[PDB]
């Protein structure tokens, strides 16, 4: 019954923080390796960035350069930061625990997603 | 990093067998699982198939993966209408720090 | 995988419930902890280092000589004395000589001679405190399930192995955590503070020799000595004084007392030095493992479906365990390992339990090397890997 | 004089016109012999040589190793064996260590380890046997009456020196007669024989030090050792096996052994050697003095009727006797010098003993020196020399 | 008490062998250093030479060349042999003792004597 | 050997005092005893002195010797008629192995 669920602002304006929550129920946070995916309309899917339950940071090369991921061990939470949007970022984000050694019944795992604008 | 090239446009008629190739590089499918996606738009991709041809409650026995040492294969027998999608093939990587790369996506067409 | 063959091998098995598991581990020891449905793992403390170790007394092995004088006195005219006895690099020594008129003197009695010299060492030893505060004990953890015999003996790209991890604890920094990669994590609670009194021993430094010995036989030493950081008590430990005819006295030192050490030494733990970090070979170390946060890795995994072909003799350890090196030349991989013992190939009953929990293989690339662990009944068994018509079997007996 | 200021002084007396009397020589000890109208002589026994030493067995106090190699067995291969094991400059040991398949071996339990080491002496100590046949004993005699205080260090030209004299003593030619020229010559048949067994000991000789040894306690060294002219026993005493877990093995030598045996050394009678004949410090001697040979010098003489003068402090010596040191200044040398103690002048009673029996002045030239022995009796005495109205006289009292 | 007599050929050839005899009467022959002296006529005397009862031998340098002496302990006599006399050594020859270390009461002691010559 | 010199002619008439020297070297005066005889045509010499100024029994109190360093000397007192003889100084000599040396002698005469 495990259960993905994006939330957040779905409309931003440029230069601003791109903040997106996710909560997972019925599971242990401490279970997976927790990622966002991104994908623009057209183009493939860009993963975002991982960070494990521990605290381990892991970044996208390509993105590196403006994310800030954390994640919450109490709430069963994990949160994203982008700071200086562009709007070229206009994508559909995912939060989704991602197997990074495909040890786990099932596989990977995906929410619902959501579609994120930004205006200038 | 070495750019995956795939045929852009694959077409058949309905109840042909169509492959998808998926070839990558030492780092990611030399050592990691591979995945698979079918992309319907507007919404998110949907796990079919994860670590080598095993599938959640739900996917029918239709669907069959296969790996080999660089190149990611998968098999639709019993083409449908319904399947006219995008399909994408996601891999781990062990490059600097561990990436999930996505392939570059195939259009599949029913005439 | 380095308890497979050490002859202290211990195997512990917490109570059905509970959750904290305590272990001992010693130099040259191994222990081998299962627990219900969570890997085995073998521990191992390896080496022992301490550090900041400060001079506590230095006795001396080889002296040398020079300078001597010598002084005489009539009978019954008092002793003799010479300005040196109060200059503490000399040593003396008043001694009782027939006088008269061959000598110079005019009474009925023995005459006093005093004759001194000069203290100086050549060669010395060291003795040096092991402070329990300033103490390291560094460990190696190595699961089960791959790496096999090539990794037994293998100490470069440790870095970027994420099989095998060096653990060092400290009374400062009394926990640390392993990262295990795909089976998880350990956690490692020793009391280095409640394990060996250290403190009743001395570290003693010879000519680039390094032992451990009592501090009873340490002060019990009859040779020069000298606390800290010279001041040299007890000096008539290697010298001799020589009468020549009741007139005149000379002094020669004893010869070098390093060959009478390294004998007596027979029995005493030996150490040596990492440059300036001294390691040890003795000493044990409890510790506590946390079974919560380690997991196993393969259990939804389907079986090897792919043939396996027996590349080496099966062959037994101290203990009653098989192990077997294979090859997997299937692509499916990573794949559960099918391993169970079978007493009747008609039945195929799973009997007793794999000792190296759910053995799974990594690689899909051909020509792997892997080696597997199990734990036959007691009787009559037979060995049986994979499963379908491409399985292997063996045969083995027990007792 | 030579006799004057050793401890070990004794007072012999023969009978009254007997002509043997005994006398027991010891080293540094002083025997003054007097006799009724005879000279006083004194005879120390100064060196006891022993010759024709040869060896007997060889201690190896300091080693050394070269060229080593190792093997290794396999479990229920048998014991380990190398080809050397039969060579005896090698010693070898034989343990228990782990094997398997990381070492190369397919079983896993204890297997056979050996290890041999090249041993080779570089320096080594010798103990040779005395034999009672190769055994000689110098003898020194001395007259008193002139040697004045210039000869009291002067070891040179005694062959020319009438008072002194060099005796030589060996089983094959057990005589020796003392040139003595003017007072005759002194026999000494000595009993060389039953003076001291020195057959329970031992002569060891170290690294240019040389000691006599007990024989139990020479046979008990537990050191490399070899017989007669090279077949070593007891190699391990020198190298240590320490056993690294039952898993390798090292091996080491063990250091210069020289201060451990000076240590245990402390109260063995020491010697010296004098190029290639060995001389000895320890061992008392019974001999036969003559009495019939030995004759006085000057009792035909004149009386000394010059004057004399007081050069030196009249002294005594640690048995008793008073010496007085005067110079003759008188031209009618030689002449008998009077001296003689006197309690009553008309009886003439001769009170005490005179111990320069018969002091006669060599020399007739003037202000030249000598010195003589007196014997006061116990009690009141008075010192008178000389005959006339200028003979000197002084007071004296014993006890 | 001691009594010295001279005994031997008074008359002798020359070249010949010159022997000649010395008897000890009522005295030791140990105590004391026999010996010889000769005086040619208008000469001096000359010393033949000593010699010690236990074989201590003396001659003069000068007559060293062909003089012999013997002692007999037990007989209490010592004698003298001169081979290859010449006709120039006709003198008168006594034995007599002399005391070399001034032992005896009364010193020195001499013979009664005996002019030996030789006819050419 | 160190020949013992003495003067050649000693005279005196009855009564008057003559004494002899005899001089040698340390060799033999300096070191030993000193002997005097009296030498009389076609007999033994006679012992006169032995051991400075010693004389046996039978020599009268008119004579006495004496020695010095490296001289000897011998007095007559009372000279008689019956005193003129020869007379010869003779010493021990401590030489290669010892010599006994005579004096030059000297005449003794009345006048």
């Amino acid at each position: 019954q495990v259960h993905l669920q994006e939330s957040g602002p779905g409309l931003v304006r440029p230069s601003e923080t791109l903040s997106l929550t996710c909560t997972v129920s019925d599971g242990s946070i401490s279970s997976y390796y927790w990622s966002w995916i991104r994908q623009p309309p057209g183009k493939g899917l860009e993963w975002i960035g991982s960070i494990y339950y521990t605290g381990s940071t892991n970044y996208n090369p390509s993105l590196k350069s403006r994310v800030t991921m954390s994640v919450d061990t109490s709430k069963n939470q994990f949160s994203l930061r982008l700071n200086s949007v562009t709007a070229a970022d206009t994508a559909m984000y995912y939060c989704a625990g991602l197997d990074r050694y495909s040890w786990n019944e099932g596989g990977d795992h995906w929410g619902q997603g959501i579609l994120v604008s930004v205006s200038s | 990093q070495p750019v995956l090239t795939q045929p852009p446009s694959a077409s058949g008629t309905p109840g042909q067998r169509v492959s998808i190739s998926c070839s990558g590089s030492r780092s990611n499918l030399g050592k990691n699982t591979v995945n698979w996606y079918q992309q319907l738009p507007g919404t998110a991709p949907k796990l079919l198939i994860y670590n080598h041809s095993r599938r959640p409650s739900g996917v029918p026995e239709r669907f069959s993966g296969s790996k080999s040492g660089t190149s990611a294969s998968l098999a639709i027998s019993g083409l449908q209408s319904e399947d006219e999608a995008d399909y994408f093939c996601a891999a781990w990587d062990d490059s600097l720090n561990g990436l999930y790369v996505f392939g570059t996506g195939t259009k599949v067409t029913v005439l | 995988i380095r308890c497979i063959g050490v002859s202290n091998r211990d195997f512990v098995e917490g109570m059905s419930g509970g959750t904290w598991v305590d272990v001992v581990l010693e130099h040259g020891g191994c222990v081998t902890v299962m627990a219900q449905d969570k890997p085995t793992v073998d521990i191992e403390l390896v080496t022992t280092t301490v550090s900041n170790m400060a001079e506590v007394r230095s006795y001396c092995y080889e002296a040398s000589i020079s300078d001597m004088a010598s002084d005489s006195r009539c009978p019954t005219q008092g002793e003799a004395y010479l300005d040196k006895q109060s200059d503490t690099q000399y040593v003396c020594k008043r001694t009782l000589v027939d006088r008269g008129w061959g000598n110079g003197c005019g009474l009925f009695g023995k005459g006093s001679l005093v004759t001194c010299a000069k203290f100086a060492c050549s060669k010395k030893m060291t003795g040096k405190s092991i402070q329990p505060e300033n103490l390291e004990y560094r460990i190696m953890l190595s699961v089960h399930g791959s790496q096999h015999s090539g990794m037994i003996v293998n100490d470069t790209g440790h870095e970027t192995d994420e099989n095998r991890a060096k653990v060092e604890i400290t009374p400062n920094s009394p926990r640390a955590e392993a990262t295990l990669g795909g089976f998880g994590s350990l956690g490692l609670d020793c009391e280095p503070r409640t394990g060996l009194d250290f403190s009743d021993l001395y570290y003693l430094t010879m000519n680039n020799k390094h032992w451990l010995v009592h501090k009873e036989w340490f002060h019990d030493i009859p040779l020069p000595w000298h606390a800290g950081a010279p001041h040299w008590n007890n000096k008539e430990a290697l010298v001799e004084f020589k009468d020549a005819h009741a007139k005149r006295q000379t002094v020669v030192v004893l010869g070098s007392q390093e060959g009478a050490v390294h004998t007596a030494l027979a029995g005493a733990l030996e150490a040596e030095m990492d440059g300036a970090k001294g390691r040890l070979s003795s000493g044990h170390l409890k510790c506590r493992l946390k079974m919560d946060k380690l997991r196993l890795k393969g259990v939804s995994y389907s079986l090897c479906t792919a043939a396996f072909t027996f590349t080496k003799i099966p062959a037994e350890t101290l203990h009653g365990t098989v192990t077997v090196e294979v090859q997997y030349a299937g692509t499916d991989g990573p794949c559960k390992v099918p391993a169970q013992m079978a007493v009747d190939m008609q039945t195929l009953t799973p009997v007793g339990r794999l000792i190296t929990a759910n053995p799974v293989i990594t690689e899909s690339t051909e020509n792997s090397k892997m080696m597997l662990e199990l734990d036959p009944p007691f009787g009559d068994s037979y060995i049986v890997i994979g499963v379908g018509e491409k399985k292997i079997t063996h045969h083995w007996h027990r007792s």
